[PDB]
Order: structure tokens, then C-alpha cells, then sequence
DNA sequence: ATCAATATCCACCTGCAGATTCTACCAAAAGTGTATTTGGAAACTGCTCCATCAAAAGGCATGTTCAGCGGAATTCCGCTGAACATGCCTTTTGATGGAGCAGTTTCCAAATACACTTTTGGTAGAATCTGCAGGTGGATATTGAT
DNA sequence: ATCAATATCCACCTGCAGATTCTACCAAAAGTGTATTTGGAAACTGCTCCATCAAAAGGCATGTTCAGCGGAATTCCGCTGAACATGCCTTTTGATGGAGCAGTTTCCAAATACACTTTTGGTAGAATCTGCAGGTGGATATTGAT
């Protein structure tokens, strides 16, 4: 009963493009989904408190960019923040 | 779905959810989850791209904790993101101050 | 005898190996003894207010989860 | 009459802890010392056994990653030897200060 | 113009309870003003925290009592508690 | 009419922190009882700094509470120290303290 | 339009004596000569921290001015909550 | 022979001063350019409100100090009285500023 | 500068604990189509306060001399920890009732939502207030030479 | 132990920047009084998984010997503190243009709100599969006594 969610699934997808013929195991796979959900939870306060301090209601894609700038290092935040505008784009083209 | 939409192997249907119901904020626009989706996976590609690379170095096809252990410290940025973190099961790199060696 | 001292001279040897130590003093192994009961007192002290808030006689890995990330020692692979 | 020179040993210990990665110390000793200490902030507690590990973990990383700056104070002081002083000056710089 | 509130008023009605004749410089004051509206996030975030691990909705005068358990440090939460507990049960007697 | 705060005997503003808490985006709902004991923590912590930098006013010879007497109330209260371990109050300076080896002589 | 500064090498701002009266309130004794470079780039990389911070937060809200508040924020996200300036 | 106190002397007196005073002790001006030199190479055309500034000097000033006496205490470690740079680079490595 | 004792490596083997695979079930998601509501961008502009030019002057930075005493290098031995063979007691492993962690249904005390009425904290600002910064002079140390 | 050059203490005195104290408009606040919704406490319970326990497994407590590290003692080069002369540049008091933060209103692109159709990720007992931990053999490096 009572499902409990995890990116166990996706993190498995995203593991074959890159080692497709690697495994991971069980204990390996908790961690990743702890830093997953850290890593969400680290960027989303972030983002809420940039909202507040603005007096903004809504948390946007651009409260999330600056989020990242703020949290992740140099060469890491550069990526993260070219994918997720990639992500946007190609999402905003249908 | 949204994230085939995206390009996306990470659920943007759900991190849309997850931020909702967070109390983060009033509202949520739709491209929030797109965007932070993306970064989820890109960190995820990241970690596992060099912990799997650590198991080949290590002749091993799975990645155990040792491995993201490995991976993550080796890596400027990902230890300092993760420089508060503790990776149950990752051991430490091995590490011997040079004035405690022989002669 | 103590559970303390449960915390052997061999086991408190082996982790500061894997810290990378050559040689210890005789004193380390109480004063590690003392380190390590504050270090848990405090964990576990708030590991069962999270237990006691959600009205459990169980100590779960999360309220330990939680109780390391609020004392800024993130722990990952027992769940969030 | 084999006898290997004070450090050899030591030193073959540190490479072959530093290799592997499972707990170092015995399991049923240190979840007692969990209980006692729980004991004294709420009576009659269960603790389920991923509860005990992630406390063995979590200790177990702290006192590795304090070993390091303890053996730093150490080295600082132009010794090879760690004391409790050099235990000391680490947690006071990291806060954990007295 | 748009109104800018502090607790200054308030912070000000203590100070004269327990010292009825010392005043406080403004730069004091914008230090309590900060201290207050610090802890106060302290603790709002620790009882949203506390809520979502347990899947509440709502924050109670139980979530903010162990979020000031699990934020101050001993003898301080002792009576932080008891004065809260105080005042809830005084605020409840009344309609 | 009664306001909320003096329901509850309180100096602190018990209607504004319930809006606080709310509009701060904790939780869905926020009970009755949540801002009224707040409040009173609220309240209660400041009455116990104001209390020591009062004293500490006083000692220095001064009728007016200054930066540096709410340093020296903090700092030298082992459990406000604690709570306040990670701030920095603005003109406050530092506790006066010399390590015992650094003092002249034999 | 107007005028013609080009700032450069006010590191050098911080002088010894500033930085020997810094030491003395953190109750140091005696200073090695070496200590003021030491000290001098130690600033910088806190202020570079603390400034881009501060900064970041000033372009997400559009403004040109970095405010006490823009400072305080970034003071709070490194952990060097800091009272006294709206903060 | 004119009066001259002893090497550490005026030191101490120099310590009791400085820690029973709060002003700033670096200088104000020269503080406000470095703050906008650093900044104007993360982005030009910024501005400050006079306030931001002595935040960030108020903030520079307590690492400073708090710095100095961890820095100190490595010294008094090594059998010292007198901090160097090693002392300083001990300190911020146990801080996690470096490690 | 021989070998003698041990630890360390590499290649190969294989039993199995943990990882992988096909399947039927389904409540919870997630996607979608629709009518309604609204946050916050945009355009105009009041008005705070940031940048800056100017001038006067003394607090304080700079640069130097001189030598006190601190850091560093060296010798060294007393003694504390490292290494180790020896006897075995605490931990570990795998088995079994049963305490609670959860899944589920009931249902009401209490939290929204909302249209008013009213008490109030903020504030722009003329004003008399008042704690104490800061200069002054003179009495108790605190130092350091002899 | 007596002295003299100096710093420290300090209660008094005062001109005033900064604080306590109105009189007044008041709009965002907070309290009042129904109406409608619903979160989660409470009672009952199936079933994981936790505490207890007995038998198999192997790490640790204990004493001896001495290698070599820590700490004491001694020495002295030259770093770094104290004092002093000189004069720069920070500080201070002000006026002023105007950049740009910020208040106010118009208004639409976008988010909330159901309502309902589609499909998906998680749960779960079943059966099949497999990476590699661990054990074995033998070669080879490392360490340490001649």
C-alpha cells in the first residue's frame, strides 16, 4: 500500500544514456535519489526566497536560473543553466 | 507528457507537483519545473558520467557508493556542492601526508 | 562495563587510520569516547523530537535523516 | 624472529582503511551506547535497524573527517603523534568551539 | 511611503517592563528588530519542515512548540516552552 | 473589541505574526494557537536579552542599550551564544579575552 | 558621459596598520611580515564571495543599485547572518 | 637614555584597547573603493547605497577579527606567539573555507 | 649486498545475495479541454539618495633606525607508544512471537472564505528633550632602569 | 626596592546629535460575526520488522620489549616591535544635479480551478539471471636483519 516515489526510474534512464552498458546497485541508487531530492529542496528554498524578497508570488524559470547561479560552482552552474534554458526552449516551441 | 516535450528523461509533471506542494510560493509558473527538471538530470548525468567512470577504473560494471564517493571528491565543483554531504558507504581517497611517509 | 567503553581501543585505532593517522597518544582513546557522546547526544536528542512529534515509540532512519541535516551533517542513502 | 619497525605497520593499516569503506566499529556495541543515550531523552524507544546504521554512519564519518584535522593540529606542531590538545584545536576552529 | 513595520514598539514595551529606566540607541533597536524577525523565520522554518515530513497541512501551536525544542538551546527552551504553553491555555480560556 | 494579544497577556502582536506566518508560505493552513505561542516565545527571548543588555548598560555606567551591550549580553550568556552562534551584531566588538601565554613574565 | 576613474590596486587600501589593529582585536600579539599579504587576499576572496552574491540578487530584482538588503542576503546564504542593517 | 617600553609591551596595551572598542577599525574610504573595484569586475555600472557598503564592512571586519583568533590560537599550538601565514591557512582549512 | 620472512598482486574460479525480467492490478498522476481570475509587466512620474566637485586640516600612514627577544636549528635521552604472540569472551548470525508502524473509515472541532466595522501602528514633521561624546586637568597605577 | 617617564582611571562639565514625545491624517490592520469546508484526531486492525535468544564465528584484552618520538636545554641570527619625523589623504561639512528606486493605474498573458479521460509509476508474488565477493595458487615486491 501507501506508494512511495522516488527517481529511482529516471535516474536509471539517465544512467544508460551515459554508461549504457553499467549497472548501479541498490545502495548506490538511495543515494542518488537522497541527492536528487537535496539538490531540488537546495534550489527550490533558494527560489522562495528570492520570490519573497522581491514580494513575488510566483516562482518562475528565471527565480529557478538565479537560484542555480547562486547554489551551484562557476563551470557546474553554466551547464545547469544552459540545459534548463535549452529544457524551456524546447519546451516553449511545442 | 511534458517532459517528452522538454527533452527530458526527468518527470516534469512531477517536480511541477513537488514544487506545489512545497510551499515555496503563491504559485508556480509552468516553465519552473521544466527548467529545474533539466538541471535535476543534468546533475544526475554529471555524477553518474564520473562514477561510472570510477568503476571502470576499478574494473566493475556496477556502481556501488564507493564509486559516487570517488567521483564526487576527485571533482573540484561536486565537492564543494556537495561539501556538507556525507555518502554513506564512500570511504575516503586514500590520503597519506607526506611527512608521516618512511626513511 | 561501560558501553563506552564498548567503543574499543582497536575500533577508535581503525578510524583514525582511515583519517590517515600514523601514531596515537594513550589519551585519544577517552577523549574520542567523550567526542563521539557528544556528537551522538545531540543527533539522536533531536532524532526523537522528530519521534515524539509524530507520536511514535520507534526511532525511524528519517528522524535520524533529519536530525543530521538540521545539524548541517546531510546524510544520503537512508532515504531523503 | 620477524619484527616489523614502529610505523610499517601503521602505515600498511592506513593504506588498507583508506582502501575499503565498511564500518569500523563492532555493530551491537555502539547501537547499546545509542540506546543508553536515548534512553535518557525518551524511555521504552524502538529504533528500526536502518535508524542505528545511519547513526553508525554519520558517526563513523565524523570522527574519520576530525581524525584528519586532528593529525593536521598535530603536524602543525611539528609532531607525528595525535593528542587530545590537537582534538581539541580542531573542534574549537570548527566551531564545535569551547 | 508604502508602511515598513518592526517590532520596535513592542521591543520597546518589554525593555520597559525589565528596565523601566534605560532607553535604547536605534542601531540597538534595528539589531533587536533583526534578531527577532530572525528567530522567527528559525522557527516558522523548522515547523514547516516538521508539518511536510508528516504530511500536515497545517501549523499548530504543537509544530512551533518542537521547532522551538529542536532551535533553542536548553534552558531557554525550557521557558520559551512554558510561556507559550502559558499563553496559549490563557488565550484559550477566553471567547 | 480585545486584540488577540492581550487575550492571550501578550506585549508581542499576536494578529500581525499569525499574517506573518501566513503570508511567509509555511504550511497551507495555520492554526489559532500557532501565532499566540510564537508570539510569546517572540516576546520571551527578547525580555531575556533586553534583561542582560540592560545589565550590561548598567555596569558601564550607561542609561541607554547600545550595540556593544547587547554583544556583551549574548557572548557572555553560554545559551544566547549558542542560539546566535552564526550572527554578527553590527558595533558590536568582541569580548575582551588574552591568551594566558601571551601576558608578560614569569 | 563624463569622467575617468579606472579602479585599480586598492587592495592596497588595506593597509598594515589596519590590518596589525584587526589582529590586535582578535588578541594577536606579534605578526610575521608576510601576514599582511596573507590577510590581504584572504579579504579579497571573502569580499569576492560575498560581493557576487550580494550582486546576483541585485540583477535578479533589475535593479543598477546594490542594496543593504541585497548584501544582507548574501551574508545570510554564506552562512554570516549579519543584524543591525534591515537584515 | 629616553623611556621606551619593552618589545610586547604596547602590544597588550594595544590588544585591551582594540577589544574594548567597536568602531572599524580599516579605514573607510579606502574600504568603499576595493568594495567597488571587486564588484565594478563582476558587473560595471553598479551602484551602492552608502548602507551596503558598511554592511559589508561591518561583515569583512568580524571574519577578520574571528579570523585572527583561530589564527592565533594555531600559533599558540606551535609554540609561538607570533602568527604567520601557515597559521592562517591551518585555520581556514579546519574551517571548511579550505579542506 | 646476501636471503629470509611477509605482505602484496594477479589470474582464475564459482556459489549466491542482490539485480534483473515478464505480468496483472490500479489508485494516484498527469494530460487535456474550459470558464474565471489575477499577478506583475508596462508606461508615467514623484522624489529619495547616490555620485561627485570643493575645501580645510589633523588623524594617521609611511618610512627609518635600532636592538630585544623570539623562531629556528641542534643535541639528546627518558619514556611512551608500536609491534606481537597468546588465551578466549563479546559480537555476529540466523530463527521466532508480537509490539507498533501503518492502512482505513468515521466525523466534528477548527480552519477557510468573506462582507463589515473599527482600533492602530506608521509617519511626515514642528519641537523641546537629554544621554553622553569628548576636551580638560589632576590622582592612582603600571613600567622599566638601576 | 626607590625612581621617573607615562599610561590609565575618572568624576566633573557641556554643547548637541540623536532620542523620547506630540498632534493629526489614516490606510493597511486586526477584530467581529456567519457561512461552508475539511484536516486529522480517534478507534480498530492487518502485518511488517523489531527485540529477544541461542549457537556458530572471530576480534580484542593483556603483558613484554625497545625503537624512535616528544620535549627539554642551549644557542644566536635577524625578524619585528617601539619610537620618531614628516606630510599625505582620509575625514568632515555642504551644496547640487539627477539617476533610478519606488508609488499608482491600465490591463492581458498566464496561472488557478475544476471536470473528466488516459497511462503510468509503484506494489508484489514468481521465476530466472549474474556481477563479483572470497577463496586458492603461485609469482613477486617489500621490509628488515646481516
Amino acid at each position: 500500500k501507501t506508494r512511495k516515489e522516488s527517481y529511482a526510474i529516471y535516474v536509471y534512464k539517465v544512467l544508460k544514456q551515459v554508461h549504457p552498458d553499467t549497472g548501479i546497485s541498490s545502495k548506490a541508487m538511495s543515494i542518488m535519489n537522497s541527492f536528487v531530492n537535496d539538490v531540488f529542496e537546495r534550489i527550490a528554498g533558494e527560489a522562495s526566497r528570492l520570490a519573497h524578497y522581491n514580494k513575488r508570488s510566483t516562482i518562475t524559470s528565471r527565480e529557478i536560473q538565479t537560484a542555480v547561479r547562486l547554489l551551484l560552482p562557476g563551470e557546474l552552474a553554466k551547464h545547469a543553466v544552459s540545459e534548463g534554458t535549452k529544457a524551456v526552449t524546447k519546451y516553449t516551441s511545442a | 507528457t511534458r517532459s517528452s516535450r522538454a527533452g527530458l528523461q526527468f518527470p516534469v509533471g512531477r517536480v511541477h507537483r513537488l514544487l506545489r506542494k512545497g510551499n515555496y510560493a503563491e504559485r508556480v509558473g509552468a516553465g519552473a519545473p521544466v527548467y529545474l527538471a533539466a538541471v535535476l538530470e543534468y546533475l544526475t548525468a554529471e555524477i553518474l558520467e564520473l562514477a561510472g567512470n570510477a568503476a571502470r577504473d576499478n574494473k566493475k560494471t556496477r556502481i556501488i557508493p564507493r564509486h559516487l564517493q570517488l567521483a564526487v571528491r576527485n571533482d573540484e565543483e561536486l565537492n564543494k556542492l556537495l561539501g556538507r554531504v556525507t555518502i554513506a558507504q564512500g570511504g575516503v581517497l586514500p590520503n597519506i601526508q607526506s611527512v608521516l611517509l618512511p626513511k | 562495563r561501560d558501553n563506552i567503553q564498548g567503543i574499543t581501543k582497536p575500533a577508535i585505532r581503525r578510524l583514525a587510520r582511515r583519517g590517515g593517522v600514523k601514531r596515537i597518544s594513550g589519551l585519544i582513546y577517552e577523549e574520542t569516547r567523550g567526542v563521539l557522546k557528544v556528537f551522538l547526544e545531540n543527533v539522536i536528542r533531536d532524532a526523537v523530537t522528530y519521534t515524539e512529534h509524530a507520536k511514535r515509540k520507534t526511532v525511524t532512519a528519517m528522524d535520524v535523516v533529519y536530525a543530521l541535516k538540521r545539524q548541517g551533517r546531510t546524510l544520503y542513502g537512508f532515504g531523503g | 624472529p620477524h619484527r616489523y619497525r614502529p610505523g610499517t605497520v601503521a602505515l600498511r593499516e592506513i593504506r588498507r582503511y583508506q582502501k575499503s569503506t565498511e564500518l569500523l566499529i563492532r555493530k551491537l556495541p555502539f547501537q547499546r551506547l545509542v540506546r543508553e543515550i536515548a534512553q535518557d531523552f525518551k524511555t521504552d524507544l524502538r529504533f528500526q535497524s536502518s535508524a542505528v546504521m545511519a547513526l553508525q554512519e554519520a558517526s563513523e564519518a565524523y570522527l574519520v573527517a576530525l581524525f584528519e584535522d586532528t593529525n593536521l593540529c598535530a603536524i602543525h606542531a611539528k609532531r607525528v603523534t595525535i593528542m587530545p590538545k590537537d582534538i581539541q584545536l580542531a573542534r574549537r576552529i570548527r566551531g564545535e568551539r569551547a
